[PDB]
RNA sequence: GGCCAGCAUCAGUUUUGGUGGCAGGAUAAAUCCAUAGGAAUGUAGCUUGCCUCGGUAAGUAUUAUAGCCUGUG
RNA sequence: AGAACUGGCGAUGCGGGAUGAACCGAACGUAGAGUUAAGGUGCCGGAAUACACGCUCAUCAGACACCACAAAAGGUGUUAGUUCAUCUAGACAGCCGGACGGUGGCCAUGGAAGUCGGAAUCCGCUAAGGAGUGUGUAACAACUCACCGGCCGAAUGAACUA
RNA sequence: GCAGUCAAGCGUUCAUAGCGACAUUGCUUUUUGAUUCUUCGAUGUCGGCUCUUCCUAUCAUACCGAAGCAGAAUUCGGUAA
RNA sequence: UUUGCUCCACACAAUAUAGAUGGAUACGAAUAAGGCGUCCUUGUGGCGUCGCUGAACCAUAGCAGGCUACGAAUUGCAAUGUCAUUUUGCGUGGGGAUAAAUCAUUUGUAUACGACUUAGA
């Protein structure tokens, strides 16, 4: 029901966000997918590996710059997961994916809004504990991503740079929680209790 | 099928006190201190005394419990590590050609390097890990003796050893020559 | 020597005695307890004095809950009844948070609209104090 | 299917020779009172030289449970056609129904082994009435006195498609 | 006075719900009650090294300082 | 390629089978409402990231019969299962100990007490130990086990089906 | 054309280090066939020269394993085009 | 020849919407584990407590929201019953700023023509 959406992506599997996000900005809600470097997805190393060195075979032959753009970064493996699930080919989908602006890691203006979760593909609930699972900034890498070692020397920056604004807010609601329990002993309280409050 | 409990118990004489949170284990003791993560296995643990702990495994499947017991000997083996340690003496084994074998300190930490293997000219060095000592005999001179606290890591640095100095190119068979373990002791038995 | 830390969890586990609650069914939301148990998926339960028949149901339809009591293995309707009475297991379960948010969802779900504008009326009053103490 | 038990006897028809011919029970498996007389039928005439037309159908009836909440260790002696080749089993249940005991015992086979239920023929069930003649361990395993095992790894049903905050599995 | 909408009242087709009564089956089985026996995944009690008030050990013990099953009504 | 009964394509659109003259369903005036067929319900895609019992994790997994392919033989990978027995009169496994005396029982004698070899094969002691299972000194020796005892206090084997 | 299973035996004694009949399950479309569906109001038909790419059932080159591999020289196999 | 350029300040007008008329309300990390409060021999710590959905939290009366320190009807039983915010035109007054490219000529470190590379008050 928000105007824009902030999807983490920690912890999520990659085919099964993408079926929740192609309908949801088809249905016109933006949504802004980040920190897409620490996607998850099924399967183990070598296998979603395979996956994808049988995708590099996959060019044109007389000019390979007409064939397969093979992207190597994450927000792009899932921008190409989602436009198979979308149909690019109208002004239909080509106006749903300008609803969708994806990055890695948290960028300053989605640093301060507030994020959320899709718990209906999230590898925690889904695949069973056990189970091998892949980390799509470790594969992007191998397949060639230039740039992972410098979002982790942004991404502690933002890390740091929240948890103290996390702290200064739990000391300024702590006693919030104060001034109102150690005054919601009146009527005031006593009848919005029997009301439910 | 898929069981329901299957529990090992790891003992643990005075001395040692493991700190185990979130499957990420320390243990302590007079030889010294090792870590360990686990984060990989879904295994449970409770402390029921302090003589030892109760580690378990719920349903899993003949897939969980051919852990469980894994787990339970490397625990087993990194107390015994921390109580006692390990040694490894290793010989060596030719006819004509000697194995000068020599520490060296190159520009960074040690390194463990051999000549003269078959008359060879490539002086062959090795990285000494990290939580490793190593010495040589004096009953005899044609030996050496690793030792340390983590088992993995000692046995890893004499298969390093015993892996580089492999002959080629030749009827194994025939050529027994090179370096070998003969002992797997401990340094306080 | 020095106390060992250990801790993996303090589940709420299934046994002969615990209590549950129901979450999808033709009952849901009244309590029962367990009677004895039929495999790793189902159970057979009742709940006597809540009006709960005497059922054979899986574990994805109810909630463990953390409360307990004790009873024999292979129970009957009565004897449940009978211990429920004992253990005021009722009145340990309406005492804990998880009971008092079920009845406040139950209770701001059955507001007249004049109770939804009374409650914006008294709402206003308490943050003003807040307001006021918090400055 | 929603399984039920039913009670079949069938006869054959009066000849003048014998006007009383010896009549034949059985208890049968079955979703209703239509198939019912079709496995009866079926399950007879590989066993007496009578076909559905030169034979009667002289009593259906349902068999209800005796003690349905009362927990049960049955034994399922069977018969299946594989592929290749029929055979004979025994599997043991625990469950509290006769028939709830066939609903589990199809799909645990149609799983294990993928014998359908046409290639299926239900020989002999029967309850344990003391617990030292079962042989099975998926069984005795929940025999132990004080049973008790935890649910670890919960998952909580999203009622909306986005939520605020981690979900945690704790029970 | 004509067209476009809204509401009510009815007609035809159809959909989705709430609720009442009646009949049947082993005149449901069950639960609950009465009653005779039987057993243990052995409850008390009694033996049992100590001790957390018999807590462990393992004999005894068929309801007792818990209960259950089977049958019959 | 060539015949028999029936159905269909040709002459035939429509929904489904991704696309297909023949397959499944079903045959057509133009429209409205309702219910459905065959097929499907993560998204493209309209419809349950529905429910319940299990299996499978595969460094070319597998997923709409027609239809666009896949075997013989194998695997302690895993699941479930059939048959046969071992056995608290302590097996199965591991570690500990014993394995000796009549007697080198005889021939190949350049040398074999068991042993480069060959015809041959019984006793005493017993808890129990072979005229010998291997290593080997030109020979002997010294080692190991088949054989039994001690810790052991549970079950383990063997063959086979899909 | 290529490959596999049995293993009767060859292989100084030594089935399978290599080989391997009696039989048998397959794979391929670079062979020759068989058929006639497309093209008869024409698809320009042999080979060579020039040139690019791909396949693996690898001749060489790299790291390897396996032998009746002492060394040298060789044979078999694998990852691999 | 500040006809012209450029902004900010408001006075309208015109054109456009891949679609708002309460709030995009901020730690991280693990899930066979965590948060929050307190104590502290500040530890991979003791105790308590929580989830079990955000169904929450915050604001929410006021001529579609006022005069002041009362009026709000007769849109006659419904007809968005108008408010969002970019892009552009016009006049006014309060400002600030005063240039480069191309053709042509030419060079040849280059060139099929274009182009590229240079030089020229």
């Amino acid at each position: 029901s928000q105007p824009v959406v902030v999807i983490d992506a920690k912890d999520h599997l990659l085919g099964r966000l993408a079926s929740t996000i192609a309908k949801q900005v088809l249905n016109g809600q933006k949504i802004v997918v980040v920190r897409a470097e620490a996607l998850n997805i099924s399967g183990e190393f070598f296998r979603n590996k395979l996956k994808y060195h049988d995708f590099l075979r996959k060019a044109t032959a007389f000019n390979k710059t007409r064939g397969p753009f093979h992207f190597r970064a994450p927000s792009r493996i899932l921008y190409k997961a989602i436009r198979g699930m979308v149909s690019h080919k109208t002004a239909r989908g080509k106006a749903a994916l300008e609803r969708l602006k994806i990055f890695e890691g948290i960028p300053p203006p989605y640093d301060k809004k507030k994020r959320v979760v899709v718990p209906q593909a999230l590898r925690v609930l889904r695949l069973k504990p056990g189970r091998k699972y892949t980390t799509l900034g470790k594969l992007s890498t191998s397949v060639g991503w230039k740039y992972e070692d410098v979002v982790a020397k942004l991404e502690d920056k933002r890390k740091v740079r929240s948890a103290e604004y996390y702290a200064k807010k739990r000391a300024f609601t702590k006693k919030v929680s104060s001034a109102s329990a150690a005054a919601s002993e009146s009527d005031v309280a006593k009848q919005l209790a029997s009301f439910g409050y | 099928m898929k069981y329901i409990q299957t529990e090992q118990q790891i003992e643990v004489p005075e001395g040692v006190t493991v700190s185990i949170k979130s499957r990420i284990v320390k243990v302590v003791g007079p030889r010294g201190t090792l870590t360990k993560n686990l984060k990989h296995i879904d295994v449970t643990f409770t402390k029921v005394n302090n003589q030892l702990i109760k580690v378990a495994v719920h349903n899993g499947g003949r897939k969980h419990v051919a852990a469980l017991r894994t787990v339970k000997s490397l625990v087993d083996n990194m107390i015994t590590g921390v109580t006692k340690g390990y040694k490894y003496k290793m010989r060596y084994v030719y006819a004509h050609f000697p194995i000068n074998v020599n520490i060296v300190e190159k520009d960074g930490a040690k390194f463990i390097e051999v000549r003269n293997f078959l008359g060879d000219k490539k002086i062959r060095n090795v990285p000494v890990r990290d939580g490793v000592t190593i010495e040589f005999s004096t009953n005899v001179k044609d030996e050496i003796v690793l030792s340390g606290n983590s088992v993995e890591d000692v046995s890893q640095n004499a298969a390093d050893l015993q892996q580089i100095c492999r002959v080629r190119n030749k009827d194994i068979r025939k050529f027994l020559d090179g370096i070998y373990v003969s002992h797997k002791g401990f340094i306080t038995e | 020597s020095t106390d060992s830390i250990v801790k993996a969890s303090n589940w709420r586990l299934v046994e002969v005695g615990r209590v549950v609650l129901i979450k999808k069914g033709q009952s849901a939301g009244k309590l029962a307890a367990i009677v004895e148990i039929i495999d790793q998926k189902k159970v057979l339960i009742d709940g006597p004095k809540a009006g709960v028949p005497r059922q054979a149901i899986n574990l994805g339809q109810v909630v463990l809950t953390p409360l307990t009591f004790a009873l024999p293995r292979g129970a009957r309707t009565a004897t449940v009844s009978k211990k429920w009475a004992a253990a005021a297991v009722c009145e340990k379960w309406a005492a804990s948070s998880w009971a008092k948010k079920i009845a406040q969802r139950e209770r701001r779900a059955a507001l007249t609209d004049f109770e939804r504008f009374q409650v914006m009326v008294l709402r206003k009053q308490k943050r003003y104090t807040v307001k006021k103490a918090l400055a | 299917a929603h399984f039920k038990e039913y009670q079949v006897i069938g006869r054959r028809l009066p000849t003048e020779s014998v006007p009383e011919p010896k009549l034949f029970r059985m208890r049968i498996f079955a979703s209703n009172e239509v198939i019912a007389k079709s496995r009866y039928w079926y399950f007879l005439q590989k066993l007496h030289k009578v076909k559905k037309a030169s034979g009667e159908i002289v009593s259906i009836n349902q068999i209800n449970e005796a003690h349905p909440t009362k927990v049960k260790n049955f034994g399922v002696w069977v018969r299946y056609d594989s592929r290749s080749g029929t055979h004979n089993m025994y599997k043991e249940i625990r469950d509290v129904s006769r028939v709830a005991a066939v609903e589990t015992l199809y799909q645990d086979m149609a799983a294990r082994h993928r014998a359908r239920f046409r290639s299926i023929h239900i020989l002999k069930v029967a309850e344990i009435e003391k617990t030292a003649d079962v042989k099975r361990q998926y069984v005795k395993q929940f025999l132990t006195k004080d049973l008790k095992f935890p649910l670890p790894h919960r998952v909580q049903k999203s009622t909306k498609t986005f939520s605020y905050k981690r979900p945690s599995t704790f029970y």
